[PDB]
DNA sequence: CGATCGAT
DNA sequence: ATCGATCGTTTTTTTTTTTTT
């Protein structure tokens, strides 16, 4: 058998690191470990790794992988017995890192396969969950059915010879959903790298695939690095493939299916680049790693009681997010607290209670009340903004339809309504048309509207300030 | 004595005489036939270029027919009819011609071989029984780049019972098998896979039959062709190109649902070689690494650089004739070299580009769509659109459906295609509001969100202008500024940095000149290299080689005049109904000092810059004192 | 064009 | 078990009216 020399390779590198892996310390044994209680069956490994300890697999993995990964699991589940008393419920998804090589939608033909290289692009027209029972239990009829067996193929095929017996070898048993193995992905496409926009021609598309922990955290506008399993591609029909066609027509002594195969693309590695943000426990740059309420959420505390106890830190931040800006100073030290939050109170039935506040600048032209602003995208999370003007009111609203995609009416979302505890300000509220405004004359203090025309029982709701 | 069935061919007469005729080669094909002319190579052009390409180890040939005509044509005619007997032999005599070369070179890199030049056959239109295996060639316009498919020639196998694992390809259409693969004692039945095995690319494209070349009146009737491995995404669409192939026919399936079939072969070409043409006049696109220039030219350049004549040399050659009151092209070349970079790496705010924004107004008189015409013919990141072209989503988010997913899709835009680019552009007093109030946005942020039921996005555009709006009007109206004239608000109006205005000579005496200058530029339809010397390329990297490598920096020189005459540049808050001066002007005096350094290099600052830029200013600001 | 089904 | 004679087998379309904002 061919990849035996994979299997003592992973092997030892699990011995290897069932010693120390990295100064006495392994990455890939506390996520096991963390693994070992609900047994999720996920952990990304570094390829750096491989030329580490392995001595330069990368070109012993990077084109024999599609094949040679299943051995990996093997592996998983070897790596998995060693200290932990186990059954081979054990599983393997990964998420592949630590790998250079870029290539794009171009460097595409036959000898692609089997690679594990990371690729981006854009995020378009998603689609949903759509589970698999892979596998199940079959044979014939009558009582020799306990079928474990590798039978989860793509192409699927219930017809089974025998096990025990000389009996049906195309009646069947009938299914298990029970007690097999199953699995999920889903399904979406993806655009032209939107770093490698050339000419002429389109944006050719790939087909793209996820396994289950990669699973509804790809989304619209975002960049990605995937795993490079081109694919031969299971498929079941298809046109103008009018090449010549062959298949086995066996020994002469004394079924048919046309082919014509399609591509696709299939990854197991993620890392959603630009749109990644973590709020506090997360350590930044500057961080005092000590006790506190949680983990990183004020255990600067060393300093950030300094920064909550002068008497003189009020005018310092006034001071100290205008460097590049002159101007008054009191919107200055008032605009903050818009940033800053309000009362957050623990209370009644009542109604909701709100926490946040109207906002306004004026003044005369060519002050750079915009600079104020133009920053604040940049600045704050949850709150993009642009103008009103900008869009439509298809900005408030979606854009209204009137032709039959999905169930021929759909107004389900906007753009400032999507700003969900960020600010998504808007400039030159004198001159846009009174649609939109008497939207606003209740949405800022009722937030919690309704439409009609259009409505799946509209109730929307705004959450921040402007 | 040896010869395929249904021919007349033997591959060693082919080989031989190719061989020979290869060894026969002092380049005679023009040197011997260009005889007046003479390449001093009195050896094989063919020993020679695998020497050319062996020094090089880039393989794949070329080869045509002109070369082929003047030996004994018998393999020519045999490689017509034949040509798919007759052409890989060409390869092995290449193969043996490595031997000649070199022993032990790369012999198992491959050679292709793409002969041509028999005839044009006449045209797709008129076409014939008897030209099926033979030799073709013709060309038109392109349609389509469409997806690349495998194909194989091989399978994967498998087994149960010492894991009999094993292949076996195709010849082209029949296989064979055991009970198993590597069958002994059948332990088991034939396992087969799909996957682990052979494939080869290829891709088909459908092209047209569109010179002048025409029934004229009648709609080209269009051809196809399918494509191989080396040969695959060799052009992109909206060209023209010549075609080499040998017809190919195929049945069609009657029915489908039995195996029955159809009387009507349908016909398309094979694939050999084909020819791409290009034709970039204008200053070429911007990879930055394949455009690298010698020092050579670097030279020149800075002899370029090394004129204070310079300043106006560049704008004198931006006209191919025209000779009348170019004094804006100075203010042209300022976004000729296209704009300072500013970069906003540094504090991570308020990430003011060096943005550069310049209209041209007037009257039609103007050759503004003309002029600007051509000038599409000279901007890298050559635009023309103008009022109603394209919509604001006629700009972005060109959405349908898309047969080849079985989908439908988020899709494409315009600018974001043109970032730093231009588009000229004309009647821009013609759109709807729902644009140019897109342009408040990119004109003053340089940005785009955008929200949709489907994607979501807050992507990254900005870019220089163009433009050549007009009024409401036919004349700019006499006593009536375009501070109203042409169709825009109050101080919106006054908002633009400065569009230099155009408007007719008021003088009836010049056109003569030009009338008759311009007119015998035609009579001659030629140029001269005098004064006006046009370089040919010369001028071009002064262009591109200048956008990179130049950094604009101020130490005290071209910032402090108007740091000191801001008090009558701002006691303009006295007026009623106007518009006056305001604290944008010097951002827009800093961007045009960094360019006009740009111009004579200067990587620190250029105090000049100052004076042509007041100069700019109030030859423009003075046109509505009323 | 495929599977059923009968006997040799 | 083997061969042969038995059984049963079918798929193709694009566009016009009133309605809602
Ligand atoms: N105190 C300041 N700090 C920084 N920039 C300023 C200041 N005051 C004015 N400016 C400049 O003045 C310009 C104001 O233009 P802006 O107010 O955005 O136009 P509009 O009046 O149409 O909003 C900005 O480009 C800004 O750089
Ligand atoms: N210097 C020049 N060289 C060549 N053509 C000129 C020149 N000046 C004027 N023209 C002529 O004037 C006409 C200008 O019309 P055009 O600019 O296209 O109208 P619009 O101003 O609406 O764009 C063109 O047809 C052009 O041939």
């Amino acid at each position: 058998v061919k990849d035996e020399v994979g299997i003592r390779a992973q092997k030892l590198f699990q011995d290897f690191l069932e010693e120390f892996k990295e100064d006495g310390e392994i990455k890939y044994t506390r996520p096991a470990a963390s693994l070992e209680s609900p047994d999720r069956c996920t952990l990304e490994v570094s390829f750096e790794d491989v030329e580490k300890y392995d001595q330069n697999l990368a070109t012993a993995i990077i084109e024999e992988y599609y094949h040679i990964y299943p051995f990996l699991c093997q592996s998983v589940s070897n790596y998995v017995k060693d200290r932990i008393g186990l059954k081979t419920q054990k599983d393997c998804y990964v998420a592949f890192t630590e790998v250079p090589t870029r290539h794009k939608v171009r460097d595409l033909t036959t000898s692609k396969i089997g690679t594990l290289i990371r690729i981006s692009g854009q995020v378009v027209r998603t689609h949903p969950v759509h589970p698999e029972l892979v596998s199940g239990v079959f044979m014939c009829l009558d009582c020799q059915t306990e079928i474990r067996n590798v039978e989860q193929q793509f192409k699927f095929t219930n017809p089974t010879i025998c096990r025990n017996p000389v009996c049906s070898n195309r009646k069947r048993f009938m299914l298990d959903v029970e007690k097999s193995l199953f699995l999920d992905f889903q399904k979406i496409r993806i655009q032209e790298t939107q770093a490698e926009l050339p000419r002429g021609c389109i944006p050719r598309a790939v087909e793209i695939i996820l396994r289950s922990e990669l699973v509804e955290t790809v989304q619209a506008g975002d960049r990605y690095d995937f795993t490079g399993t081109l694919i031969v591609v299971p498929d079941v029909s298809v046109l103008a493939g009018v090449g010549t066609r062959a298949e086995n027509s066996s020994r002469h002594k004394p079924g048919m299916r046309e082919l014509n195969y399609r591509m696709a693309f299939l990854a197991c590695s993620v890392q959603a680049t630009t749109a990644r943000f973590g709020g506090t426990d997360l350590p930044m740059s500057e961080v005092t790693a000590e006790d506190m309420k949680k983990q990183m959420t004020d255990a600067e505390w060393h300093k950030i009681y300094e920064m909550s106890k002068d008497r003189n830190l009020y005018q310092n931040l006034i001071s100290s997010l205008f460097p590049s800006i002159y101007g008054n100073d009191e919107v200055k030290r008032g605009i903050l607290l818009q940033q800053f939050g309000g009362v957050a109170k623990t209370t009644t039935e009542k109604t909701s209670l709100r926490g946040d506040i109207n906002v306004c600048i004026v003044g005369d032209p060519s002050t750079a009340k915009s600079q104020f602003l133009k920053q604040v995208s940049d600045f704050s999370p949850r709150a993009i903004y642009t103008s009103g003007k900008a869009s439509s009111a298809a900005g408030l609203t979606a854009a209204v339809v009137r032709d039959e995609e999905s169930f021929d009416f759909v107004i389900e979302a906007g753009a400032l309504m999507l700003a969900d505890n960020g600010i998504c300000c808007i400039d030159e509220f004198d001159k846009m048309d009174q649609r939109d405004q008497v939207a606003i004359h209740e949405a800022m203090e009722q937030q919690t509207i309704s439409i009609a025309r259009a409505g799946v029982r509209a109730t929307l709701n705004a959450r921040t300030s402007i | 004595q040896l010869v395929v069935w249904g021919t007349n061919v033997v591959v060693s007469q082919c080989k031989s005489k190719f061989k020979s005729f290869i060894m026969r080669f002092i380049d005679p094909s023009a040197e011997q036939d260009e005889i007046s002319e003479n390449i001093d190579v009195n050896q094989p052009l063919y020993l020679q270029k695998l020497e050319e390409i062996h020094t090089l180890e880039e393989p794949y040939l070329n080869l045509n027919c002109a070369h082929l005509k003047t030996f004994d044509q018998d393999l020519y005619r045999q490689l017509i009819c034949y040509p798919q007997e007759v052409i890989p032999g060409f390869d092995m005599a290449i193969n043996e011609m490595f031997f000649e070369r070199y022993p032990a070179a790369l012999l198992e890199h491959q050679i292709q071989v793409r002969p041509f030049n028999a005839d044009k056959t006449r045209n797709m239109r008129s076409l014939n029984p008897e030209d099926m295996d033979q030799l073709i060639s013709i060309s038109g316009m392109v349609i389509r780049s469409s997806n690349v498919i495998p194909e194989m020639r091989e399978a994967f196998f498998s087994c149960n019972i010492c894991s009999f694992s094993t292949t076996v390809e195709v010849d082209r259409g029949r296989i064979n098998q055991p009970t198993l693969c590597t069958n002994c004692n059948t332990n088991h039945c034939f396992r087969l896979i799909h996957n682990r095995s052979e494939f080869t690319d290829k891709q088909l494209v459908k092209l047209q039959e569109s010179p002048d070349d025409m029934a004229a009146g009648q709609t080209p009737h269009n051809v196809l062709l399918y494509a191989h491995n080396d040969l695959v995404d060799k052009v992109q669409p909206g060209d023209r190109v010549t075609v080499t192939g040998i017809y190919r026919a195929t049945p069609l399936k009657t029915g489908g649902l039995s195996s029955s079939v159809k009387s009507v072969y349908k016909t398309h070409v094979d694939v050999v070689h084909f020819r791409k043409v290009d034709n970039k006049r204008l200053y070429e696109d911007e990879e930055g690494k394949d455009h690298i220039f010698p020092p050579e030219r670097v030279e020149l350049l800075q002899l370029l650089a090394k004129k204070p004549d310079i300043y106006d040399r560049l704008a004198r050659a931006i006209a191919p004739s025209i000779y009348e009151n170019d004094d804006i092209k100075k203010g042209i070349l300022l976004q000729l070299f296209g704009g300072t970079k500013k970069k906003h790496a540094t504090l991570g705010r308020q990430n003011f580009r060096s943005e550069i924004h310049l209209l041209l107004c007037g009257d039609p008189g103007t050759s503004k769509s003309q002029m600007l015409q051509y000038v599409f013919n000279l901007v890298p990141r050559s635009q023309y659109t103008s009022g109603r072209g394209s919509s604001a989503v006629g700009l972005t988010a060109y959405v349908t459906k898309d047969p080849e997913t079985r989908q439908l899709v988020l899709q494409t835009g315009a600018l974001v295609l043109a970032d730093n680019g231009v588009c000229c552009i004309d009647e821009f007093d013609k759109m709807n509001d729902s644009t140019r109030s897109v342009l408040h946005e990119v004109m003053e942020q340089q940005t785009l969100s955008i929200a949709k039921a489907g994607i979501i996005c807050q992507l990254n555009a900005r870019t220089s202008i163009l433009a050549a709006a007009n009024p409401a009007e036919s004349q700019w109206n006499k006593r009536k500024n375009i501070i109203d004239n042409v169709q825009l608000p109050h101080t919106l109006l006054s908002r633009f940095d400065l569009i230099f205005l155009v408007l007719d000579p008021q003088d009836e005496i010049f056109d003569k000149r030009l009338a008759s200058h311009l007119v015998s530029l035609y009579y001659v339809t030629r140029h001269e290299e005098e004064d006006t010397m046009f370089d040919m390329s010369v001028l071009r990297d002064y262009i591109a080689y200048a956008r990179e490598h130049l950094s604009p920096t101020l130490s005290d020189e071209a910032q402090q005049r108007l740091i000191q005459a801001y008090v009558d540049m701002r006691k303009v808050g006295a007026g009623r109904g106007q518009i006056s001066a305001y604290p944008r002007q010097l951002e827009s005096l800093i961007r045009l000092s960094e360019a006009h350094a740009k111009v004579r290099l200067s990587n620190q600052v250029e105090l000049l810059d100052v004076e042509e830029a007041w100069r700019l200013h109030r030859e423009a600001l003075k046109q509505s004192a009323t």
